[PDB]
Order: structure tokens, then C-alpha cells, then sequence
């Protein structure tokens, strides 16, 4: 980045991949729930 | 296009199949000088507000986000929207409510000791989640409940705001350099003049008035009966570039007098190198980001989504009216998805999110509109214009010597021309003009020959009260509540208006395609 | 009215019997706000050229004749012409060719050591002899040989000269106060600023442009469909006074910036008390007047008579066209007799002689013209307007505090409005506009549907060469030969034009009442 | 008049009356000549 930045366990690509994976999991769970409803 | 299919991502797929077959036409239809003239028009019409909003954002956020980041975000989002959007005529750029939200969020982060740019990163992360759910459930179908009433009220209010800001900038220029008997001839000019200067405000007013006059005269010359028709239409299409060139040359030949010019950053670098880089860590730059703010960012993300959704969808409704001869179709789901996704992605890079601005997109549509022998004939619907505008916005940093000699007063006249020309297609503006006319001079339209004059005037006055209420909300610290008050007009149209107006009267006064019930 | 009776003073008697029965109507027809608005218009439109020409005459003649003498002569001649003339709509005042003659005669008197004012007295004495002979022999019947060709050429040339002078005055204002980075804040203001001043030229340009814009917008509002018809026409009639008041107030609220104002003499006194009094002795003031110059004054008197005759008679032809709905008649013999006699009498008192100026009289006729539902309906022909204008011109000295706050830039915008509005009734101006139009856009007029397009364009271009020749003569020291070159157009129309154009073509292109042969 | 003016035998009303009388005589002579012509 710029100047001095606090060091984290996860780098920027790693943390953004984790966040995108969590978002994809949430979206998939919501889609599966919506698919389950309107059928039974 | 606003129907609900019931299938997951059904609206997204239909929008893709509607427009992407016309992709080959979207390149070949730009082979005309009118497209180049529209490119030149929209380049300035998007660059100057971008520069102004970037400067204001840098001043109000300690340069964490500034001119360079806004320009780069505008270029990238415009390129991706022109290449992949379903309505390429929309212009993607920064807007006033977005600046107000940025001010509020910066104040909130400063009060609680939070990192503003990381909070923006988390908001953009929450922005991506919200839009995908809306597209998956076809949430954009609710746009069909926005009739001509709300669309025209919003368009008239936004045009009035644009004209008011254009005049207020000239008023501020006059205040900075007032008319005085004596002046200090030794005033420092770098970075800006620290004292009043002679002949500055008057020359700015002269340049603005001349730009507006030349633009209006060339617009009249387009519809005029002078010159051969081909050359006449060629000159009329390039009316705004010709006026800009003439006024820029006029100011250029006046060396002694000082006029404020366009200012761009020296290079493609962050506005504050000591604050953040190109990639902002979601976990924090200087201090560890709190866990609670990661989940609490949804509500500001909800407000941003509401603002962007209303702005983009109402702009799409305005530019895709059936009376405007749009024969290629528009995608409400795809464009909203692309805009919010690009905003969320640009949030990660510390760049501002954008929205489809009403004035710029309406001007872009009007600049591509071909007028028949009065009557709209066709619209030059193509992707090349927006792509070239975004490319020129991105390259604006590299063409600083050209931009450094362009005064803002010429751009102010251009803004006034855009504001006055954005009112042509609004029936609310026409009915406001009918308030100052005798009943026998009213045009042969369904809302006059089938509705009583006093009923029509009452219907117009009801909208005027809504315009006043919306104007009051803008002039208050709670200006972010404007989308909610705008939405509140829909219950007024669907519930309260039928209680005092008949069905035939409402069909004549509020028609989706200007039909006689 | 142009027929030759063959009786001594036959034309004079016929003109008296034609108009004097309408004397009672000439007072009652002025009971309308349009007449008052025309009075306010013509008051400035005659006072400002009078002040400018008086100042120039005082500068070029060592104040022997100046502002006060010219104002008093204008008042007296206007009053006597309104009370006794046959065409009261004509405005009597000083003109440019008269100033050129005064310059030439002053130079001639200075070279030969002759008294300029006594020479003017003897010229005016010779002026009375010439006009009585012309009226007795009905010499004004030769005016019937001046067709629409010469009338329209002269009117177009005079309007172009008026617009050129109006712009050149603004150019001179800009040259006196150029746009500079630094100015001397300590510059003496009495009697005039001796150095450049900030914000002066730009504010003058702004005031002139605003006056012209407001005048044109109110003129459009007169024909517009807005407001109730009575109030709309009342506002449209007072458009010039409203614009003048608005711009005067705008300049009044700007205290710091300096703008040149109207300047009138302190009192009713001669311009040079050391040169001459109110009555000039024909035998000489300081030295005995030579005998030979008493008889030699006829040739300058002949030139003055030719100038005044051509100006007044062509102006009367223009204002009394049948297409202008003049239903009261005009007297060519009586008006010329009155004008030349008043000039000769005022020569005895050391006051300049006047002539019926084209621009002022055309503006006066247009300000009294009532437009029907496009089509001219009637003209407010009355004697009250000219009489009130002359009275206000005479009282201009007594109302100095009102006139001292009126900038010249507002008057410059008024002059530009008069110049652009004086071109409406000229077919030469219309056919010049047809040079830049496709043939299918030409209006349904006899000279288009019966004459080939290239023939009409050639006929127009022949007049353009005449306009260029007349413009060249004006820009030469031999500018007093302009009436002769103007007369030379009549042989061109009656001899050379039939050699290249057919009789039907000449009847369609050059029609006295715009008829299809 | 004004300042010092050269003294003449005829005053301004007298000289202007003489000039007007001469002009009237000339006009009358011209009118009588014109009346004589176009008849014989
Ligand atoms: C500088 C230009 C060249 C100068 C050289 C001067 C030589 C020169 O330019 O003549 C050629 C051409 C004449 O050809 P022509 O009159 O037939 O051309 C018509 C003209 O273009 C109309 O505008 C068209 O109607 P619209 O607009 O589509 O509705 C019409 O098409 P249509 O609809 O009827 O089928 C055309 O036919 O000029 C002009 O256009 C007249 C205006 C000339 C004005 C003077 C030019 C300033
Ligand atoms: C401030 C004015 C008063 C405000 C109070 C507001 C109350 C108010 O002003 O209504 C009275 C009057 C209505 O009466 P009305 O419509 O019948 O008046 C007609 C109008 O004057 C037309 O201009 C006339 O035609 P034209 O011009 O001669 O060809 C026509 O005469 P005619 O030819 O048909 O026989 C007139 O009949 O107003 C208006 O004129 C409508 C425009 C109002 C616009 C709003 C006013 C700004
Ligand atoms: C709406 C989108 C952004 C997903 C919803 C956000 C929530 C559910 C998720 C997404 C990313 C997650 C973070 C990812 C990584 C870490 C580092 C770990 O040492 C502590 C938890 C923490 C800080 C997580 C907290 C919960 C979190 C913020
Ligand atoms: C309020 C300002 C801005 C505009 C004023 C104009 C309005 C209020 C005026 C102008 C013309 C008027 C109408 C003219 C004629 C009639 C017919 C009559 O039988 C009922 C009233 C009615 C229908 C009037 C209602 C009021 C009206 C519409
Ligand atoms: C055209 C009008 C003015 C009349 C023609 C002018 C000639 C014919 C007349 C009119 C007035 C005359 C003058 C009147 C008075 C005198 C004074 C006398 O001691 C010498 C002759 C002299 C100076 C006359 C000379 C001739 C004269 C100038
Ligand atoms: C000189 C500038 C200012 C204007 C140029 C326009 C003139 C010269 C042009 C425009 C339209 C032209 C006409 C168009 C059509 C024809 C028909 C043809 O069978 C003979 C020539 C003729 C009659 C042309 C003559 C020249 C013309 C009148
Ligand atoms: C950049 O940010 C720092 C705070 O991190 C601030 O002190 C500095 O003034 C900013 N730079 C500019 C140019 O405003
Ligand atoms: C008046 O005339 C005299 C010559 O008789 C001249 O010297 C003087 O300058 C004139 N006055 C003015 C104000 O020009």
C-alpha cells in the first residue's frame, strides 16, 4: 500500500477471497431457501 | 421488460437476450458525425462535474478520495457499462446526493474514530450482496409502479437544481471578485488568487452568456430553413463544440484578464499518498477494523442502494419512453446490477461509486436524437459514444495542456443550455406554461380537450406543491431522505389522486405513452 | 399626392386639404398607452443622437454650435412640425451628413477667414428661397420617380450604418478602458476619466447586451400567446421603457463601477458666450461680412437642400407605404416646405438645421403600429406623440438629475434594437436572406413564384453592389456626394435593368404595393 | 448680442426685414415671369 500499514494474518487477495466466498455461500443459502419455499 | 417472470435471475437473462443481438448494430450505428458531436458534448458534460465533485470530495474528506480517484472510477465504470450495459446511452458519473452521503459517512467515521475508506470498502462489500438478491428475485419489476407523475416531477426538480447550481457558481465567482473602484494589483495567483481581481466576474458572465447564446442559436439553426440541409444538420449537431471552441478562443485571445480554468491532477496517482494506496485492506490500514462496523455497514449500504436504484431506474424510465422512439430496448435488471457491482468493486480500490445521472444521460440521449420533418424520427443508439466518453475522461489527465485553457464560464453556459434543453420532453413543464396562457391557446392534446382547464391547473398545482416539498428537503441537513419523499408521490398518485380526479382525467393527465385514455 | 396639378403652390394646398380635416382625429387618436410608450421610446431615440451630435459639433466648431443650440432647435422644429406638418410621424433631428457638411463649411470658413455662423445665416437665407420655388412649381412631384428599389437600398444602407455606429461606439468604449492586469486606482474623473478603469467596458457590454435581450424578449412577448391579451399588449408596447428602466436600475445598484452617462448643459445658454449670442447679425459679428460670400452661399445651400430633400422625401416614402396601412395621407410639399423653412429660420438664430431622419421616423411609425391577428391592422397616426417628444427634448435640460443616471450602454442596446427592427419591412433584406435558403423554402410571394431563383438572386446581387458602392462613398472624404450616387440608382432601375430583366420580372421584383404585376 | 460686436448701419430686425423684402421681391418676379410664360 502506502506509508506504513498494520500487518494482518490475511493479505488483501486472501481476505477479499474469503469475503467473496462468504458472500457466495450466503447467496447460495438464500437461493436454496427460496427454492424450497413456493413448492411445499 | 418490467414483467415478473418468477424465475431466479429471470429479468437478467431477458435483458441480455433483448439487447445483445443488437451488439453488431451498436457499433455500426455510430458511423455518423452526430455521434462524434455527442461524444464531444458528453466528454465535457461528464468531466466538469467529475472535476468539481472530486475537488469537493478531496476538500471534505482530507483528500482520501479526490479528483484522480473519481476520474479513474468514472472511466472504468463508463467503459464497462458501455461494453456490457443494456442501455449504453446512460452516462455513469458522480452526483450530489452521493457527495452528501460521503460527507455524512466521513463525519460519522471521524466522530467514532473509524477509518473512512475501510468503511467504504465494507459498504461496497454490502452493496454487492444487496444487488444480487434484487436481481435474483427480479426486484427491478417494482419500477413499473413509477408512472409519468413521479418521473416528470423528479426530472423537473433535477433540472431546476442543475440550473440553480449553474447560476450559484456564477454568483460565487462574482462574490470572489466583486466590482470595486480600486484593486490590489499585486495579488498572489498560486494556487488560486487570494484577492479580488478586475474584469474577472464580468468576463465570466460574458463568456457564460455568449456560450449559452451561441448554443441556443445553433440549436435554432438546426431546425432553421437556412443553408443546404446536410451542412445545416452537420453544423447543428456540432453546435455545442462550435460554441465551446468559439468562446474558448475568445477567452484565449484575452491574455491580461484572469478566468478560472479546468484543473486536473498531474498524474495517475492517489490524492493523498500518506493516507491510502490503490488497494485498501478491508481489515484496516492503520488500526484494526472493528467487527461491529462490518455488520453495521449494511444500513448505509441500504441507503446508497436506494439512492442509486432510484436515480438509475428513473433515468432509464426517462430515456426509454416510447415517445422518444427507442426501438432497441432497455434492461432495468442488467444496468442496475452492473452499476451497483462496479460501485462495490471500486469501493475496494478506494474509488467512489457512481450512478446513472439524469441530466447527463438525458443530454446524451437528446444529442443522439434525430429530428424528422418537430417529430422525433430515430435515436442513434450505440455503445461507441459512452465508451469514447469514458476513455476521454480517463485520458483527461494526459491532455492537461488542452484542458488548462478551457474556462469554467464556457462550461457554465453549456450547463445552462443542458438545463434548458432538458425540459422539452416533460409534460409538467408544458402544463406549468399553460398556467400563464389563455384557455383558447392551449394545444390540441388529450389532457386539454378532455379535461376542464381548472381541473388541469389544479392537477398541475398539486405537482408544484410536491416540487416545493422536494426543494425544501434538499435545503435541509436531512437531504438524504429525498428518495423516500420522492417515493411518497406514488401513494399520492395511486390513492389520493383518484379520490379527487376521475379515471378518464387521470388517464389523460398521467399517460405512459401520451394517449387519450 | 405626387401628381402635378400645374397650379402655383398646387401641391401645398392639396396637402393642407388632405390632412387638416383629420386634425381633430390627430388629437383624439393618441388616447392610448401605446402612444405614451412611443413617446418614451422616441424621447431617448431622439435625445441621445442629439446630445452626441451636439457634442461632436461643439468639438469640431469650437463650441459655436453645440448641445444646447441643437437641443433648442430640435425642440422648436419638432413642435412646429407636429403642430403644422402633414406627416407628424416623422421625427425631425440632426443627422450625420449634416455634421459632415458643418465640418466642411467650418473648414472652408477657417481657411478663408470667414465667420462660420454668419455664413450659416446666409446659407439658411438662401435655403428659404430655394424651397419656396420648389413648392411653387411643385418640384416635390419628382419623388414619384423613386421606386421601391432606391427606397429599400437607402433604408438598408442607413440601417447598416446605424448598427455599425452602435457597435463602433462600444468598440471605442472598450479601447478607452482596455482589459489590463493592473490599473491606476488614482485617476481623475472630472470632466472625463483620463485613464483606463476596471470593469468599465465589460459592464458597458453587459448593459448593452441586456438591454437588447430584454427589448427583443418583450417584443416576442407582444406576439406571444402568454398572459391576458390586453395586459400582454400593454406590456409589449412598453417593452422598450421597461427594458430601459430595468437596465438603468441595474447600473444604479452598482455604485463602484463607472459607466458613461447622459450629459446635458447646465442651462438654456449658448455653448460659447464669447463667440456669438442668440441672434447673429447677417452683416457680421466681429468683422464685416464680405459681399461675395453672400451670393456664393447658394451652392452650399443647394447641397444642404439636396441632402434634406432626399432624406425627408425618402423617409416619407418609407413611412407612407400602402402596405403599412397609412389611411390618413401624407404631404410631400408641406413637410419639405416646413422643414427647410424652419432650418432657414433657425440658421438666423445660430441653430443647426434638421431633416427627417430615417431611423427615428421608422421607429416612431413602428412603435405606433398595431399588429392584427403577422398582419398590420392600423397605425396610431396622431400629432401628440411628436409634440410631446419635442417638448421633452426641450425640457431635457431641466430634467438633468433624471438623465444623469442613464448609461449610454442601455441607449446602445436600444439603438441596436431599433436597427434590427428597422429591417422588417424591407424586401431587399428578405431577398438577401433568400440567398442562404434552398429554393423550396422560399415564401409564396410574387417575386418568387413568377421569377426564376437565379434571376431573383442576380437582381438582389445588383442591389448588393450598389450597397457596397454607397458604403465606399461614406468611408471617403467625399461623403457629401452620397445623395448623387443614391440618385444614380434611378437611371439604373429605369434604363439598365430593363435591358437584362423582363417587364413582368421588374414588376414582380420592384412593386410599389407588393402586387403580382 | 455677446461680448463686443461691430456696429452696423442696420440693426438685426432691420437687416432681416430688408433681406426678406428682397427675397419676396425676387419670388414675386419669378412668379410673374412664370405666369407670363405658358400663355403666349
Ligand atoms: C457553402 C455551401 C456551398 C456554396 C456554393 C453555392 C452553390 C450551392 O450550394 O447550391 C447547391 C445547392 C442547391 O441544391 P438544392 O437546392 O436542390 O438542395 C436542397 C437543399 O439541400 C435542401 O436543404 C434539401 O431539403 P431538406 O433540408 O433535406 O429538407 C433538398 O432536398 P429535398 O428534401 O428537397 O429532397 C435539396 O434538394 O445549394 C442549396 O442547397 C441551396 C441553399 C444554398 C444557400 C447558400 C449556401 C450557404
Ligand atoms: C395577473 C393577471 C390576473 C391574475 C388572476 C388570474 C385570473 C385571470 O386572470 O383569469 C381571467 C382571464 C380569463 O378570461 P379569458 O380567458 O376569457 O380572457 C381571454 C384572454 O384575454 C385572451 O388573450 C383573449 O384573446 P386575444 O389575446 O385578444 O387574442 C380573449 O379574447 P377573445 O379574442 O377570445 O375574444 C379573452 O377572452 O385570464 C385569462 O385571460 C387567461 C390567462 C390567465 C393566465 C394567468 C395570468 C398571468
Ligand atoms: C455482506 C458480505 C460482506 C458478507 C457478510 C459479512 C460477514 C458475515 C463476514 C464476511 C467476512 C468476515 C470476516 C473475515 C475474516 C475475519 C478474520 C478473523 O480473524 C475474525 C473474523 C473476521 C473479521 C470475519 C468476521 C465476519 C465477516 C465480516
Ligand atoms: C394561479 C396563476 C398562476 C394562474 C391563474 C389562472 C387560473 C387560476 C384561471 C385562468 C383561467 C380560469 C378559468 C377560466 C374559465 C372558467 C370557466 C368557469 O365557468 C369556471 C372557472 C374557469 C374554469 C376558470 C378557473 C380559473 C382559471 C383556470
Ligand atoms: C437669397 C436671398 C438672401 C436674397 C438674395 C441676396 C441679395 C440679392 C441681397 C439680399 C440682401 C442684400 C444686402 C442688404 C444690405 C446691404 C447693405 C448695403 O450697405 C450694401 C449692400 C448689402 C450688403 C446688400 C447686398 C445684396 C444682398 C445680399
Ligand atoms: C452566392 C451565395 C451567397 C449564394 C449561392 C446560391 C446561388 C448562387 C445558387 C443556389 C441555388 C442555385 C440554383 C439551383 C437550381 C438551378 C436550376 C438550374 O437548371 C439552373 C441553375 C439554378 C437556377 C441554380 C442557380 C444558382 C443558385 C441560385
Ligand atoms: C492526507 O491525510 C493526512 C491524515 O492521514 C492529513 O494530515 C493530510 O493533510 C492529508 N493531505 C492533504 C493534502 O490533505
Ligand atoms: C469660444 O470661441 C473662442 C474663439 O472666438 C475660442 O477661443 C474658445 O476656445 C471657444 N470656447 C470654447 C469653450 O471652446
Amino acid at each position: 500500500g502506502e506509508r506504513v500499514q498494520l500487518a494482518h494474518h490475511f493479505s488483501e487477495p486472501e481476505i477479499t477471497l474469503i469475503i467473496f466466498g462468504v458472500m457466495a455461500g450466503v447467496i447460495g443459502t438464500i437461493l436454496l431457501i427460496s427454492y424450497g419455499i413456493r413448492r411445499l | 421488460p418490467l414483467q415478473q417472470t418468477g424465475q431466479l435471475f429471470g429479468g437478467l437473462v431477458r435483458d441480455i437476450r433483448r439487447r445483445y443481438p443488437y451488439y453488431l448494430s451498436d457499433i455500426t450505428d455510430a458511423f455518423s458525425p452526430q455521434v462524434l458531436a455527442a461524444v464531444i458534448f458528453i466528454y465535457f458534460a461528464a468531466l466538469s462535474p467529475a472535476i468539481t465533485f472530486g475537488g469537493l470530495l478531496g476538500e471534505k474528506t482530507r483528500n482520501q478520495m479526490g479528483v484522480s480517484e473519481l476520474l479513474i472510477s468514472t472511466a472504468v465504470q463508463g467503459i464497462l457499462f458501455a461494453l456490457l450495459g443494456a442501455q449504453p446511452l446512460l452516462v455513469v458519473g458522480f452526483s450530489g446526493p452521493l457527495l452528501v452521503f460521503e460527507e455524512a459517512f466521513f463525519s460519522f467515521c471521524e466522530t467514532n474514530g473509524l477509518e473512512y475508506i475501510v468503511g467504504r470498502v465494507w459498504i461496497g462489500f454490502w452493496l454487492i450482496l444487496l444487488v444480487v438478491l434484487v436481481v435474483a428475485f427480479e426486484g427491478s419489476f417494482l419500477v413499473r409502479f413509477i408512472s409519468r407523475y413521479t418521473q416528470e416531477i423528479f426530472s423537473f426538480l433535477i433540472s431546476l437544481i442543475f440550473i440553480y447550481e449553474t447560476f450559484s457558481k456564477l454568483i460565487k465567482i462574482f462574490q470572489d471578485h466583486p466590482l470595486q473602484k480600486t484593486y490590489n494589483y499585486n495579488v498572489l495567483m498560486v494556487p488560486k488568487p487570494q484577492g479580488p481581481l478586475p474584469n474577472t466576474a464580468l468576463l465570466s458572465l460574458v463568456l457564460m452568456a455568449g456560450t449559452f447564446f451561441f448554443a441556443m442559436m445553433l440549436r435554432k439553426f438546426k431546425n432553421s430553413s437556412y443553408f443546404p440541409g446536410k451542412l445545416r444538420r452537420v453544423i447543428g449537431d456540432f453546435g455545442v463544440p462550435i460554441s465551446i471552441l468559439i468562446m474558448v478562443l475568445v477567452d484565449f485571445f484575452i491574455q491580461d484578464t484572469y478566468t478560472q480554468k479546468l484543473s486536473v491532477p498531474d498524474g495517475f496517482k492517489v490524492s493523498n499518498s500518506s493516507a491510502r494506496g490503490w488497494v485498501i485492506h478491508p481489515l484496516g490500514l492503520r488500526s484494526e477494523f472493528p467487527i461491529w462496523m462490518m455488520f453495521a455497514s449494511a444500513l448505509p449500504a441500504l441507503l446508497v442502494f436506494i439512492l442509486i436504484f432510484l436515480e438509475s431506474q428513473i433515468t432509464t424510465l426517462i430515456v426509454s419512453k416510447p415517445e422518444r422512439k427507442m426501438v432497441k430496448g432497455s434492461g432495468f435488471h442488467l444496468d442496475l446490477l452492473l452499476v451497483v457491482g462496479m460501485g462495490g468493486v471500486a469501493a475496494l480500490f478506494g474509488m467512489p461509486w457512481l450512478s446513472a445521472t439524469t441530466v447527463r444521460s438525458v443530454t446524451h440521449a437528446n444529442a443522439l436524437t434525430v429530428m424528422g420533418k418537430a417529430q422525433i424520427q430515430e435515436v442513434k443508439e450505440q455503445r461507441i459514444s459512452g465508451l469514447l466518453v469514458a476513455v476521454l475522461v480517463g485520458l483527461s489527465i494526459l491532455m492537461e495542456p488542452i484542458l488548462s485553457r478551457i474556462p469554467l464560464a464556457v462550461l457554465f453556459g453549456i450547463f445552462l443550455y443542458m438545463g434548458v434543453t432538458s425540459l422539452s420532453g416533460i409534460q409538467l413543464f408544458d402544463r406549468i406554461l399553460l398556467l400563464f396562457k389563455p384557455p383558447k391557446y392551449h394545444p390540441d392534446v388529450p389532457y386539454v380537450k378532455r379535461v376542464k382547464t381548472w381541473r388541469m391547473h389544479l392537477f398541475t398545482g398539486i405537482q408544484i406543491i410536491c416540487l416545493a416539498v422536494l426543494w425544501v428537503v434538499k435545503s435541509t441537513p436531512a437531504s438524504l431522505a429525498l428518495p423516500f419523499v420522492l417515493i411518497l408521490t406514488v401513494p399520492l398518485r395511486r390513492v389520493l389522486l383518484p379520490l379527487i380526479f376521475r379515471n378518464v382525467e387521470l388517464q389523460c393527465l398521467d399517460a405512459d405513452d401520451a394517449k387519450a385514455t
